[PDB]
């Protein structure tokens, strides 16, 4: 248990460590994804095209 | 200047030096007139292999002194004259890893030959110095073109592993 | 002391003496007496010497004297030449200009060059520089290279398809025309494979770099190289006290435009203390003005003594022939994109692949041209020895051989399966090559070049395109098709700076034709003609002005070629219903194998090989056409068929009867669609 | 292997390698020094530099 | 940050260098 809690605490701290650049980037990634908005549709109605 | 005479050995003879001798030579680590280290170093034997990472190689595969590496390895001397065996201007080397840490003054090692050696002339080296009490960093340390990486970097890590 | 110039009878000009002093100090110079003896003693020579060893400039000049001495005391016999090939057009010029100075004669007169779209010879020419393809272009009319006395196949390391073909034929020539000297030069140290190949010919090694270079490795293996490269750039900028520019090698534009941006962020963080770092992208499709930056000098540095530096981030264009001055720090992540053409599925790939034991040198060799320098590789030294293969494959082991088989057939190689390639192409590829040519009526079933085939070789084009263009002359659309040929034979004319992507794509939309990328290029070409070929109009509409001016040149050449064989240039009336109908039919004539159809799953599968493909997102289509004609099967992140075109399946059965013959087809959706159409047409 | 045979035209194209006289399975070249699996290319796993994707490179011949 | 390590190639078994500039 002392080995496991030492590892688990370390991995808790290492995720908590620099919990801002990821969050600010993931917030940034989400923001720019929504604002990019309309992707091209490229419809498939081949019988209309015929 | 700093100097250590003799050959690396464990005998109490005046012709031999040992770990203790190098250590008490190394003893003044505080800044005694600001003292960081010396301009020139005079030794007999070669250190543990100057030829590593050298842009040229010496004419003979010389072995040499593990210990005197250690004394250079903090002396960081502007020059190192080594007697015995062979001439060799080794080209310079730096006193740190590159890119990791700020620049620091480069050594140049200079091997001299014996008088009347079977090649003749080269045994005498005619040269300027200028001191680290009047030189300054923007002249003393700006890496002169041919600078190589620190030759005892690898061995320090190896030799430390047992000894220190 | 007055020496007379033997070529023009002049005293050697005052300039020559000064130049003479410097060229005497080139490394090759000491070998001058030694080379001549070998040339006199042997028919073939292999020569090797590192960059800056002076080979390319001195060796061909020494060849010229050796020709002259052989004419001394013989009658003045039939004019024979010394050839020097050069893999790239820019190199063939830059050598000649220097060498026309060194021999104190007027360029084009006694010393010349002969590259594509520009011939600088005269009847007094003795020494001819040409690109590799031009010495291949001459042989196809004159198999024994009859004008030539001494050949010189420079830069052999580059192993280009022009060069690999040549070498074999030239060794064949070394039989037969038993008077012609050959001097194969290589700039890389290569393991004397050249020495074997040419009957153990004597190998001459000449050293000669300019400055020594420091090599460096990371001791552990970083897992994200771009994060490492970017981090490496910053680290160097801050710690190195020597003035110099950083040259970072990345894989391509998706990264060289990212790496610029992110490196700009961290220098904007480091603020006033750090010197100004200027980040310059450099890849082969940047427009001229964007390329020209690399000549720009660094700032005068910040007042505190912090060194400002230029950081050029570049693909392998900085490795060879482009010489970036002022570089004293090379960062080498150890990758390049390598085309590898998979002859089973006709998928031509573009993956990120590790460089070779040579390429590693050449990247490092950029440092050490102006002062000693350092190269940082982001891989570990054990990684170097045991994963990177020793030299990168030749071009011939990598690409489609359609263009090459037709060239070899025109040269009168019938025996392709014994052809003496130095590194022979894969059996599976050649079977696509012959199969490609056999559908196209280039070769009959007994494998002789047919009449249509012999005309196809005459065009500076790929086999598919030549079949298109010839066939376009009977469809009354050759003037329109000639341009769609020209645009596809030059590197693609769409510019897309990612800082300006949305605006550039808007320009692309305005050109876009409805039926696909092939009519979209003809629209692009016409729009360039209407605007008096004004460079500005190219810029704002994000079209490379190099590509179009190259393209329009290619068109003029192809017109000249058509005239010599009486292929009439024609057009359908613009008023006619047939105009855009006759264009699309001509395409289908020649890219009929490279056709996809839209399966019910919502994906395309390529006709007969069932390879799953997507419209490459650059296509100006806004719909999936049900049958798609495509020019390039690309592997990047997915299979993508590029330059996609809407075709109508009735054309496929009428225009290209052999391949779409139903009885052969693999039983599947492709067959099901095609069958119904043939019954309808009947 | 021509994992591509069926077609009435497929068979001529070998039979040109038989009229110019192959010896199947074997080695395109002259003395004979060929490769005999065409050169192949796979997705790198991503971005780890020249090693920690475990000896999975796409090159197969100097 | 990134750890440097060296591995340089030998030029020549020779015997001179900087001293004219070092002087």
């Amino acid at each position: 248990a002392s080995v496991d809690e030492e590892a688990k605490l370390k991995r808790y701290l290492e995720k908590q460590a620099r919990k801002e650049q990821e969050l600010k980037e993931k917030r940034k990634a989400k923001l720019e994804k929504l604002t990019a908005g309309p992707a091209k549709h490229m419809f498939e109605d081949q019988d209309y095209l015929s | 200047i700093a100097y250590l005479s003799g050959v690396e050995g464990s005998s109490k003879d005046l012709s031999c030096f040992d770990k203790a001798d190098v250590e008490e030579l190394l003893i003044p680590l505080g800044t005694q007139v600001g003292f960081s280290g010396t301009d020139i170093l005079l030794t007999s034997v070669w250190p543990a292999d100057i030829a590593r990472h050298s842009h040229n190689q010496p004419s003979k595969p010389q072995p040499g002194s593990v210990l005197l590496s250690k004394l250079a390895a903090h002396l960081k001397p502007r020059y190192h004259f080594a007697g015995l065996g062979v001439h060799y201007e080794r080209q310079p080397y730096r006193n740190h890893r590159v890119l990791l840490e700020p620049a620091r003054h480069t050594t140049r090692f200079i091997g001299l030959a014996a008088i009347g050696n079977p090649e003749k002339q080269k045994w005498l080296y005619a040269c300027n110095v200028k001191p680290m009490r009047k030189m300054e960093k923007e002249e003393l340390t700006a890496q002169p073109p041919n600078a190589s990486e620190f030759p005892y970097r690898e061995l320090l890590e190896e030799i430390a592993a047992k000894e220190t | 002391k007055i020496q007379i110039n033997p070529y023009n009878n002049q005293p050697f000009s005052n300039r020559y003496w000064a130049i003479w002093e410097k060229r005497s100090q080139l490394p090759v110079w000491e070998y001058k007496e030694k080379f001549m003896e070998l040339l006199r003693n042997n028919q073939c020579i292999t020569l090797v010497g590192e960059t800056g060893s002076g080979k390319t400039t001195q060796i061909p000049q020494w060849a010229v004297e050796f020709m002259k001495q052989q004419q001394q005391g013989q009658p003045p016999g039939q004019a024979r030449l010394v050839a020097c090939t050069q893999p790239r057009r820019v190199a063939a010029m830059s050598v000649a200009t220097r060498v026309a100075e060194e021999m104190d004669v007027v360029l084009g007169q006694e010393v010349g060059y002969s590259i594509r779209f520009e011939d600088c010879i005269s009847e007094r020419t003795v020494l001819k520089y040409c690109t590799d393809g031009m010495l291949l272009r001459e042989a196809m009319n004159s198999p024994l290279l009859d004008k030539y006395k001494v050949l010189i196949l420079d830069e052999a390391h580059e192993r280009t398809l022009a060069t690999d073909i040549l070498m074999g034929l030239i060794k064949e020539i070394v039989r037969n025309r038993a008077d012609i000297k050959v001097v194969i030069m290589s700039a890389t140290l290569d393991a004397g494979k050249f020495q074997r190949y040419f009957e153990d010919c004597p190998l001459l090694s000449v050293p000669g770099r300019t400055f020594p270079v420091e090599i460096f490795f990371t001791p552990n293996a970083e897992k994200d190289y771009l994060e490492a490269a970017i981090r490496t750039v910053i680290q160097i900028h801050m710690v190195e006290e020597v003035e110099g520019d950083i040259l970072l090698f990345l894989t391509g534009q998706e990264e060289i435009e990212e790496a610029c941006k992110r490196i700009d962020r961290e220098i904007q963080a480091l603020g006033a203390d750090a010197g100004a770092l200027s980040c310059i992208p450099l890849y082969s499709t940047l427009p001229p003005a964007a390329q020209q930056r690399i000549f720009e000098p660094a700032p005068p540095n910040r007042p505190n003594g912090a060194i400002s530096r230029k950081c050029v981030i570049s693909t392998n264009i900085a490795e060879t022939s482009l010489t970036i001055d002022g570089v004293v720090f090379v960062i080498d992540p150890g990758f390049s994109k390598q085309k590898v053409y998979n002859p089973r599925i006709r998928v031509e790939s573009l993956l990120v692949c590790p460089i070779s034991k040579a390429s590693a040198m050449q990247r490092a060799g950029r440092a050490g041209r102006t002062k000693p320098g350092k190269c940082f590789r982001l891989y570990t030294e054990t990684a170097y020895g045991s994963e990177m293969q020793d030299q990168t494959y030749p071009e011939i082991l990598r690409s489609n051989l359609g263009s090459v088989v037709l060239q070899l057939k025109k040269l009168g190689t019938e025996d392709l399966v014994h052809f003496d390639f130095m590194d022979p192409p894969a059996p599976e590829t050649l079977m696509r090559a012959l199969e490609l040519l056999n559908y196209l009526q280039a070769i009959n079933d007994d494998g002789e070049l047919t009449e249509l085939g012999s005309l196809m070789a005459e065009f500076p084009l790929d086999p598919q395109l030549a079949k298109m263009l010839i066939t376009s002359t009977e469809l009354n659309c050759s003037n329109e098709i000639l341009s769609i040929t020209a645009m596809l034979s030059v590197p693609q004319c769409w510019v897309r700076p990612n800082e300006m992507r949305t605006e550039a794509d808007e320009a692309k939309a305005r050109f876009a034709h409805i039926d696909g990328d092939h009519l979209t290029l003809l629209n692009v070409y016409h729009s360039f003609k209407q605007n008096q070929e004004d460079p500005q109009w190219c810029y704002d509409n994000f079209i490379n002005y190099r590509t179009m001016k190259t393209a329009d040149t290619v068109r003029t050449q192809l017109s000249r070629v058509m005239d010599k064989y009486n292929l009439r240039r024609v057009s359908t009336d613009f008023k006619s219903r047939d105009y855009y109908l006759n264009i699309r039919k001509a395409l289908v004539a020649g890219f009929f194998m490279q056709v996809a159809h839209l399966e019910r799953s919502g994906h395309y599968v390529t006709v007969k090989d069932n390879q799953l493909v997507n419209l490459h997102p650059s296509t100006v289509l806004d719909h999936k056409p049900e049958w798609a004609l495509y020019n390039e099967f690309v592997l990047t992140t997915k299979n993508f068929i590029r330059t996609v075109t809407d075709v109508r399946p009735e054309w496929l059965l009428q225009i290209a009867p052999q391949y779409y013959d139903l009885d052969n087809f693999p039983d599947g959706d492709t067959k099901r669609k095609l069958t119904t159409v043939m019954q309808t047409l009947q | 292997g021509s994992w591509m045979r069926g077609d009435g035209n497929s068979n001529k194209i070998m039979k040109m390698m038989q009229a110019m006289g192959y010896k199947p399975g074997e080695g395109l070249g002259a003395q004979g020094q060929g490769i005999v699996e065409p050169v192949q290319a796979q997705l790198r796993k991503g971005r780890g530099a020249v090693g920690a994707y475990g000896k999975e490179s796409t090159a197969t011949g100097p | 940050t990134q750890v440097s390590m060296n591995k340089g190639n030998i030029s020549f078994v020779r015997g001179a260098g900087k001293t004219v500039q070092q002087n």
